[PDB]
């Protein structure tokens, strides 16, 4: 269970919610992609820190604003885990419906 | 860690150890007693309306919640009488002036609101309270001498 | 005489750190033998000695290397 | 503590923020001379072979440090211990050596390693100087230190 | 404090030094950057090798204090070698240029 | 032996193992439990790595060794390299080889692996139930295919003959052999220029860069896998981490011969010709038993380890068991230095400390020795320890040649900058203690109450250089962080010289006409005060009027006695006017400072301890005592308190009023309480005068009185009003956690019995200050670790920079008054080749000088605005930095020289500051505030103005207002020097019409933060617009509109009977007026209100470089920009039309405010100001110049809220180590779109321009990513990553072929040499020349 | 995992440090703890998200006072494993000082 684990079970998710809702326009993308960033993540705090210690992801952010305001320290590190599976989904999605316009 | 005003005559402010844990260790006062139940409570003398009768009692905080309490250092006759028209007093903790007849307990001596370590310093008025708190890491050891002067 | 500040010796050859090294290799021939000091000791140590030839002037890279080739050709 | 008789001034530098400097009267009168009662705290290591009894005779010891020794390896009440002096006879017991067919001379000699290679001895280690007070040997049910205690 | 060179160590002269039981350690993480900042690098290179860290270089300066010759002999005594056999022992090897 | 200087980690060769060690090994019976004898040949064992035991060996034959080459029946002959125990190692010969698990899992998939094939593909190939066929052909399928058992049987049946498919790692092998490398790194270099997909561009970046590390490294990949390996030696192992047991039962043997097992049973079934199963089996244990032996083969998070599986990893034991921290972070044997009770020495010159009598006999006990050796007073060496055991006096006399000039160094156990240890030298003390010199305490941030100090002993000849010559209390004057003296005299010496040169009234002796002047004869003899009055002596002086002599004079002066005693002290002429003054803390350490400043280091030592002993012995000659008539009591100071209490009383009769508040009753208690503690204060001080008076009346003053506690508050050294206040007067207001504070504070004092309310409410501000010692300590120090981790790899090592550009110098303070002067940050730095006068034609330096105080004099009686500075990043250096422009070192004076270690002093002047800022300024109240009247902007020093970025607006009065956002104000003091920036508000009410100057009076503006500057220009009425509901729900006559939810800008209106500018939009906006209304210009329209810098982890922002909450998006180069300017369907503010093209459109996600209004071409560099600024953004299009300005400026707001001084040398340091990843645009040689070192990009492009190309990769983009991935790009392996994994950084920088090339300082502490800095370096350039030399 | 090896070198980091530093007392046998809690913290986020990942620690804290406040998690994520290493080691100290009366015949 690496960063590569998820990144893999996130492209499988996005190519599974492609099949499922068949979009073909970027900026109706905004449904599922979330929600592909909502199901790939893991509940259990040690399967989120297991992550962390590989590479692939980043601790920097590109933006502050999506970071929320509390004081403790798995929400800061969930909402960068969701940043940067969103940061690789959009770049993946564009791939992706490259690749549902010339599959079927 | 930090002091509450119930801190007054039940335990003392002053003594401390010079670890990191300061402030959660506070050495219980010199005429404080543990009730039946299981708090502490400081003897109060009783003010009545034209005397002051010598009898004490055992206040605890919920009792001092709703009661008044006057100061240590105020007037006092050998009869009872209170010569002055203004005596400075506290209802909750905060000292604020009051009459002469609307409290009805005293501060039996001077004594309760030091523990037994630091009562050993004369003029603890006349040092700072983090001094007189390194005066007492200072009387915590001692080894003793030969002559004992 | 205890030296203050080895300054006046930076005055000659102005580093701060080949001082060392210098005093260093000009000491170990004093320190083991085979060789006789220049100044007379003030009843110290070779430390002060060497700071105080440093410091006069007598001894630079181009004197060690000389005396080196010296006692290379005469071993 | 005791008191003593203080001047309030700046003096030549031995005195810089809070420092201290004190009379060779001071001295003079034995004055807070402190008296350090360690603990000589001995063991006696039971093994699987060998006795288990801790005796005197301890060899490669110089007569000038057995003379101050009574037997079973106590020294008299009054002796000063100084650094590497011997209050107690340290034994190792005579196993774990009598089954080997080397070292024949050396179990003549210092039989069973009853000393170490190169050690102190063990009543304080080194730096002190100081006479004993009290000796505390406790006997067992059936133990047989008569001769000791 | 300051023990002197006693017998029984193999590392660091942690076992039976001179106290009541000694140790030796606590040179500290910011004395040595301090003697960084002055740029002191042969009380560095004792704080590294000889005077902390080798059993036959304190053997070699005791031999050279005593005896009278007082040569450091400088280089890397016997950890740059543990760490050379450390790193060749895997698959990777270690060779030796200028 | 040899050095380490730059060596890579290549792949070990199975040729280089087979020539490392050469023989056969069978039957392993390896250490046999009964017998404890040298045994056969075998593995691991006594066999091998030659003798057990020194010099001997048991063979049966030729124990001498004559020959070499050899392994005869049972022992080693062959050594030929080195020592006995640094040999060579041994071998193993596996039947098949296995390849090595850190490539096939890198952590995770890093290197080692891509061959256009998945991870998961690849591990289950080297499974039992999958294979990889090779040398295919002819078919459907290709070789990179995956197959089961039915399928390759499939494959084989239509296959039919020559078909090749092994188990092991032999398959990758031959196809590894069949892929060329060349052809392949074309065909990904064709499809990198190809494709166009983002995540594909990164991945064939890494494929491209690792394919050149293996063409560049010149090595072959296939050495990967294992085929033959060595083995390490058994005493190597330390010992287990459960109780003590043997090196032959450690937990490495049971895997070793678990190992050997297994590559015995297969070597015995493939001679017995095994069937497929089981010799598969076989490979498949090996495998596995390779695998475990290696790493602990863990695939996520290893939930157990099981039951603590014995030496599970080799990077386990490499990292954690023996210690990548290996050297300097444990503390490692001490070793003759020890810890004692500092006490003080009143004697012993500066470079000079004490050192008790049994410690020191037992430090110097080898010295000892050696020196009764050499004198022939000791035979043997137990002779030497009986004499030292006996202690008789010929000992002592040899200690006593010992410690005579021998150094030491003083070291306490908080080094928090670098003079926390210092050398000095010691002299016998008896007893126990440790006697200091009185003046180090500010250095070591102690005071004398039993605080601890190291005692190390130099052991080598170096290291007493080393002590001498660098780490003395005498070669270290000034502080090494600000140029202020870190030597100053504390309470002692200045009460001493306070009371030498105090002056009195009618005493006695009066006109003393003396010569010498010699007036301390007559204070020692009879008649004379040492505080007389003003007599004139004759005082000579000495000047310097002529250069390098010296100008005698001789005059009569009125002085008093103590002023002519100190002339004795003073050498060599020190101006007059610096002694003719009262004596404190700031006289005597500015005395000090022109001391050092003029007579240059020897005079001032010897002046300093002068100062000390003289001071020493007239404040022991003073007595001065502190008794009960020494505090005072105001008289009116009751009167005061009831004026107090009666003002309370009036304010609880408004608390019985209704008309105030809680809150407004707090804060006039506190301002009632406040005022009364002034005016007790006021009373304090005018009650101090004409306490203890001469027989003297009728006077003004009155004879100024000599009590102890105003002499300490005048003085102020240690005695500050603050502490007087609360000893005598009122004490006021107390500090409480909670942030309250009770209404009627503590009238009484110290002097006064205080009530037992007022002793229990002042212990809550003990308890508020107490805690503030113990928090913030391991923060401060993680951030200097942070700050030594960033910049270690930075040492001088050239003598001259040559640049002509620099970093500009400009005089910039804070709000308000000045702050620090231009002649501060001048002083110190070499400037470039040209500084200007206002007259035309007028330099001042050729090319450059030593900045000292001549020309800080000579700029100081000229007329300089700016004064441009040769700095650092531009003019790089190749392998360090040449640091010219690092020019007049700290409490040193020289020239800078090779050499100098620089960073770790940027981390210590950095970390400096305590664990709390205290910028309250007052007690626990104060009322502070917004604003109470104005804001208040105007210019207080003469000289013309000038306004930047502002506009012409037409108004109907005669001032000229302004709605620009940015307003700068440039003042003419010298030649154009401005030294005062007053922050303007964005489109301030100016009072002062445009185009106008005045100097002197007329505050020209008037701001107040409830109005807006949107206004109208053309008189007439207002604009008609729909009135609808919805857009009166803002927040902060009425509001008809609002652009945030949808005051948008329309076309203004020019007439007064038509219904006809650029309106920008703030965020918040409220209409102030109604449509159809009759306004003129400049009236009020529609008017609402809508970086951070200071605190402990603001330096942490600062310095980590991270992003800020809002970031800025900066302007590129002229292009067509207005509102709207073609908005899409969503996400608004894309800019489309460029004059020029330059296809370079950003997308805003709206949240942005509205850039920009006027200024329909602009420039790379200009500001936007939309909230905190992009430090990224300012550095790729800016330029270096901002950036350095901006943070340096910002650390600067940082460091004066609390009046500490740092130079901006150190941070400019570290904003130079934090200035790599130089991503590139245009491709180059051996690069593309990537980001790599500056030095080896400026290397690139000097040999692209040197011989043969014209211009081949140009026009680089820096990076400011701050601490994270800088630390970590030391492109050495020893130091790239030491708290991570060594094999995985192991690992990289063996399939990269790096070299260390010796940059770096802690690289050496990790590994183990000398340091490439101080005295070192000099042995790193001997070596270096002395190998070019032969 | 990996806290294990945490918690041995800290273990033998603090039995060194008793020895050495030869107090014989449970008052003031802190600074040795602090010694224990100021080296053995690993340094950056790669093992500080590996250890953590590791069983042996938790994210609930035992005392209130030693919680950090602050929005960096990685100051708060140090002195989580400093907190829950003095809380593991105090017993370990005093088990070693048992231990440490009759260890080495001197």
């Amino acid at each position: 269970m690496t960063y590569n684990n998820v990144f893999d079970h996130a492209y499988e998710m996005l190519k599974e919610n492609i099949r499922y809702d068949d979009i073909r326009d970027t900026d109706d993308l905004h449904d599922a992609i979330h929600m592909a960033a909502d199901n790939a993540v893991p509940h259990y705090y040690a399967d989120i820190f297991s992550v962390m210690a590989s590479e692939g992801i980043d601790l920097e952010f590109e933006d502050s604003g999506l970071m929320p305001d509390t004081k403790d320290v798995i929400r800061i590190l969930q909402a960068r885990i969701y940043e940067q599976l969103t940061i690789d989904l959009w770049e993946d999605a564009e791939d992706l419906l490259n690749e549902y316009l010339e599959e079927v | 860690r930090d002091v509450h005003p119930t801190h007054y005559g039940r335990v003392c402010p002053i003594e401390t150890p010079e670890g990191p844990n300061i402030g959660l260790i506070n050495s219980l006062s010199v005429y404080a007693q543990t009730n039946e139940y299981g708090f502490l409570e400081t003897p109060y003398r009783k003010v009545t309306d034209g005397v002051v009768t010598d009898e004490i009692h055992y206040l605890s905080a919920i009792e001092e919640g709703n009661y008044v309490i006057a100061q240590a250092n105020s007037n006092l006759d050998e009869e009872g009488h209170f010569v002055e028209d203004l005596v400075t007093c506290r209802s909750k903790g905060e000292s604020s002036l009051f009459s002469r007849d609307q409290v009805d307990y005293m501060d039996v001596s001077t004594q309760q609101v030091v523990s037994v370590g630091a009562s050993l310093i004369p003029f603890l008025e006349h040092d700072d309270a983090n001094r007189a708190l390194m005066g007492a890491n200072m009387q915590r050891q001692a080894v003793p001498t030969l002559r004992a002067d | 005489m205890a030296r203050v500040t080895v300054q006046d010796a930076v005055e000659k050859i102005g580093n701060r750190f080949d001082l060392v090294l210098v005093a260093a290799r000009r000491a170990r021939q004093m320190q083991v033998g085979g060789k006789d000091p220049l100044v007379p000791e003030e009843n110290d140590k070779t430390t002060v000695i060497a700071l105080r030839e440093i410091e006069e002037g007598l001894i630079n890279n181009q004197i060690l290397d000389v005396r080196e080739r010296q006692e290379q050709q005469e071993q | 503590g005791q008191n003593m008789r203080v001047a309030f001034m700046p003096w030549n530098g031995y005195n810089f923020e809070d420092s201290i400097l004190v009379s060779e009267r001071v001295v003079q009168e034995d004055r807070f001379t402190t008296i350090h009662i360690q603990e000589l705290a001995c063991v006696s290591r039971d093994t699987k072979l060998g006795p288990e009894e801790i005796t005197a005779d301890i060899p490669n010891v110089g007569e000038a440090a057995l003379s101050k020794l009574d037997e079973s390896g106590i020294v008299y009440i009054g002796a000063e211990v100084t650094g590497g002096d011997i209050l107690v006879g340290k034994v190792t017991p005579k196993g774990e050596t009598q089954l080997t067919p080397e070292e024949k001379l050396l179990r003549a000699i210092f039989g069973e390693k009853a000393s170490d290679v190169k050690d102190s001895s063990l009543r304080v280690p080194n730096g002190v100087s100081g006479t004993v007070i009290d000796v505390q040997v406790f006997t067992r049910d059936g133990v047989e230190k008569d001769k000791r205690a | 404090h300051a023990r002197s060179t006693g017998s029984y160590s193999l590392v660091t002269q942690q076992p039976l030094g001179g106290k009541a039981q000694f140790g030796g350690q606590r040179f500290g993480e910011m004395e040595v950057w301090a003697l960084e900042a002055y740029g002191a690098a042969y009380t560095l290179q004792e704080m590294l090798t000889v005077k902390s860290d080798d059993v036959n270089g304190r053997t070699k300066m005791y031999k050279n204090i005593v005896d009278g010759n007082h040569q450091m002999e400088p280089g890397m005594p016997e950890s740059f070698n543990v760490l050379l056999k450390e790193i060749r022992s895997l698959g990777i090897n270690i060779e030796l240029e200028d | 032996t040899e050095e380490f200087d730059a060596i890579k980690i290549a792949l070990a060769s199975p040729d280089m193992i087979r020539s490392w060690s050469f023989g056969e090994v069978k039957k392993p019976e390896t250490i046999n439990y009964r017998t404890f004898k040298p045994e056969r040949d075998g593995l691991f064992c006594a066999r091998i790595f030659g003798p057990v035991k020194d010099y001997e060996c048991l063979c049966g034959k030729y124990k001498r060794l004559k020959h070499r080459g050899v392994i005869c029946e049972k022992c080693g002959v062959e050594v030929t390299q080195t020592k006995v125990r640094r040999e060579r190692m041994g071998h193993i010969e596996l039947a098949s080889p296995t390849a090595h698990i850190w490539f096939l899992k890198s952590l995770p998939s890093r290197i080692g692996l891509l061959l256009d094939m998945p991870l998961r593909d690849i591990e289950r190939v080297l499974y039992f139930e999958s294979y990889v066929v090779i040398e295919g052909g002819m078919t459907n399928l290709e070789r990179q295919q995956i197959l089961t058992e039915e399928q390759y049987l499939d494959a084989l049946e239509e296959f039919g003959d020559e078909f090749d498919a092994k188990m092991g790692a032999e398959a990758i092998q031959a196809l590894l052999k069949s892929m060329d490398l060349e052809q392949e790194c074309e065909q990904l270099r064709e499809e990198l220029n190809e494709t166009n997909s983002e995540t594909k561009r990164k991945k064939l970046t890494k494929r491209i860069k690792l394919l050149e590390a293996f063409v560049q490294s010149g090595n072959k990949p296939e050495w990967m896998i294992l085929t033959v390996l060595p083995v390490l030696p058994p005493d190597l192992r330390p010992l287990v981490p459960l109780d003590g047991g043997r090196f032959a039962t450690s937990d490495l043997n049971d895997l070793y011969r678990r190992v050997i097992n297994r590559n015995n049973r297969l070597k015995r079934l493939l001679d017995l010709a095994a069937p497929d199963i089981i010799v598969r089996n076989e490979k498949r244990m090996l495998q596995e038993a390779v695998d475990a032996l290696l790493d602990n083969g863990r695939r996520g998070r290893a939930i157990t380890g099981s039951n603590k599986r014995p030496l599970k990893s080799l990077a386990d034991m490499i990292k954690g068991k023996q210690g990548r921290f290996r050297q300097n972070l444990l503390g490692k044997r001490v070793d003759y230095s020890g810890r004692s009770v500092i006490t003080v020495g009143p004697y012993l010159r500066l470079h000079q400390c004490g050192l008790p009598k049994k410690m020191a006999l037992e430090l110097f006990k080898p010295f000892i020795y050696g020196k009764l050796e050499l004198r022939g007073l000791a035979t043997t060496i137990k002779a030497a320890k009986k004499m030292v055991e006996r202690e008789e006096a010929v000992v002592w006399d040899i200690l006593d040649e010992v410690i005579r000039e021998h150094p030491v160094l003083l070291n306490r156990a908080p080094t928090l900058h670098r003079l926390g240890i210092q050398a000095f030298e010691p002299v016998l003390i008896e007893g126990k203690a440790i006697q200091l010199h009185p003046l180090v305490c500010a250095a070591y941030n102690a005071d004398f109450d039993g605080d601890q100090m190291a005692v190390h002993v130099p052991l080598t000849l170096e290291a007493q250089l080393e002590a001498r010559a660098l780490m003395m209390s005498t070669n270290n004057i000034l502080s090494p962080a600000n140029g202020e003296p870190i030597i100053v005299p504390s309470q002692d010496v200045v009460l001493g010289l306070y009371y030498m040169t105090r002056d009195c009234v009618n005493a006695k002796g009066e006109g003393m006409v003396l010569t010498g002047p010699k007036e301390a004869e007559r204070l020692y003899r009879s008649g004379l005060a040492s505080l007389h009055a003003r007599v004139k002596v004759r005082i000579t002086e000495y000047e310097k009027d002529a250069n390098g002599e010296l100008v005698a004079k001789t005059s009569l002066k009125d002085t008093t006695v103590g002023r002519a005693i100190l002339w004795m002290i003073v050498p060599k002429g020190l101006p007059y006017s610096i002694v003719n003054q009262a004596l404190g803390k700031k006289a005597i350490s500015k005395m000090l400072n022109t001391c050092y400043r003029i007579l240059g280091l020897k005079p001032t030592v010897i002046f300093a301890d002068q100062i000390m002993y003289t001071g020493f012995a007239y404040a022991a000659r003073s007595g001065a005592s502190v008794g009960i008539d020494d505090m005072v009591i105001p008289e009116k100071k009751h009167e005061i308190i009831s004026e107090a209490e009666a003002e309370v009383a009036e304010i609880q009769e408004q608390f019985q009023s209704g008309l105030v508040t809680a809150g407004e009753r707090y804060n006039k208690v506190i301002d009632i309480w406040a005022a009364a503690n002034d005016r007790v204060s006021k009373a304090m001080m005018d009650n101090l005068q004409t306490e203890t008076v001469i027989n003297r009346d009728g006077q003004e003053e009155k004879q100024v009185s000599f009590n102890s506690i105003y002499m300490m508050a005048d003085s102020g050294a240690r005695g500050s009003a603050a502490q007087i206040r609360q000893l005598a007067g009122m004490r006021g207001l107390m500090a409480k956690p909670d942030g309250s504070i009770i209404e009627t504070p503590i009238t009484a004092n110290f002097r006064e019995g205080l009530n037992v309310l007022q002793y229990f409410i002042s212990t809550h501000g003990a308890r508020k200050g107490l805690a503030d010692t113990a928090l913030k300590t391991a923060n401060s120090g993680y951030l200097t670790r942070r700050l030594v981790d960033v910049a270690q790899d930075l040492v001088v090592t050239e003598d001259d920079c040559g640049t002509h550009e620099g970093i500009m110098m400009t005089p910039v303070i804070e709000g308000g008054d000045v702050k620090e002067p231009l002649r501060d940050r001048v002083l110190g730095r070499v400037t470039a080749e040209d500084v200007l006068k206002p007259g035309t034609a007028d330099i001042l330096v050729p090319r450059n000088t030593l900045l000292h105080e001549q020309w800080c004099d000579l700029l100081e009686e000229n007329s300089v605005d700016a004064v441009k500075v040769r700095s650092v990043v531009s003019c790089d250096t190749d392998f360090g930095v040449c640091a010219h422009c690092y020019g007049r070192d700290l409490a040193r004076g020289h020239i800078i020289n090779k050499g100098e270690a620089i960073g770790v002093i940027a981390a210590q002047s950095i970390g400096e500051p305590g664990t709390q800022l205290t910028m309250r300024t007052f007690h626990i109240g104060g009322a502070a505030s917004r604003a109470a009247a104005e804001s208040s902007i105007q210019v207080k020093n003469k000289g013309s103005i000038k306004l930047s970025n502002v506009k012409s607006v037409v108004n109907s009065s005669g001032k000229l207002v302004i709605t620009s956002r940015n307003t700068e104000l440039k003042l003419i003091d010298e030649f154009g020097r401005t030294k005062e920036s007053y922050k303007v508000p964005y489109g301030a009410v100016l009072a002062k019409g445009d185009g106008e100057q005045v100097a002197g009076g007329e505050t020209v503006a008037n701001w107040d933060p409830h109005t807006m500057p949107v206004i109208t220009e053309v008189s007439g009425f207002v604009r008609f617009t729909d009135m609808i509901d919805g857009q009166t729900i803002t927040r902060q006559s009425l509001v008809v509109l609002d652009s945030a939810e949808r005051r948008p800008a329309l076309k203004i209106v020019d007439a007064q009977g038509n219904d006809v500018a650029q309106y920008f939009l703030p965020g918040k906006a409220i209409v102030q007026l109604e449509d159809g209304v009759q306004i003129s210009s400049g009236d009020t329209l529609a008017r609402i209100p809508q970086d951070i810098t200071g605190g402990l982890p603001r330096v942490a922002d600062l310095f980590e470089a991270r992003r800020p909450k809002e970031p800025a998006i900066l302007a590129e180069i002229s292009g067509i920009v207005s509102f709207g300017k073609e908005t899409k369907g969503k996400r608004r503010l894309v800019i489309t039309p460029v004059d020029g093209s330059d296809p370079y459109e950003e997308m805003i996600p709206k949240w942005r405010q509205l850039n920009v209004f006027e200024g329909e071409r602009v420039e790379r560099g200009d500001v936007i100001s939309d909230g905190p600024e992009a430090p990224h953004d300012i550095l790729r299009l800016r330029g270096v110049h901002a950036v350095t300005r901006y943070i340096v400026n910002e650390v600067q707001d940082v460091y004066r809220l609390q009046g500490v001084k740092i130079n901006d040398k150190h941070i400019e340091v570290i904003v130079r180590q934090m200035l790599r990843k130089a991503t590139i645009v245009n491709a180059g040689s051996s690069d593309f779109l990537e980001g790599e070192q500056v030095e080896y990009s400026r290397v690139k492009i000097a040999n692209r321009e040197l011989e043969a190309n014209g211009k081949v990769g140009a026009t680089y983009s820096r990076d400011l990513l701050g601490i994270t991935k800088a630390s970590l790009a030391t492109e050495s392996f020893i130091s790239a990553a030491s708290f991570q994994e060594t094999t995985r950084v192991l690992t990289e920088a063996a399939v990269a072929g790096k070299r260390d090339e010796l940059r770096g300082l802690k690289e050496n502490v990790i590994v183990g040499r000398l340091i490439p800095a101080g005295t070192g370096y000099a042995y790193h350039q001997d070596r270096m020349r002395r190998r070019a030399a032969g």
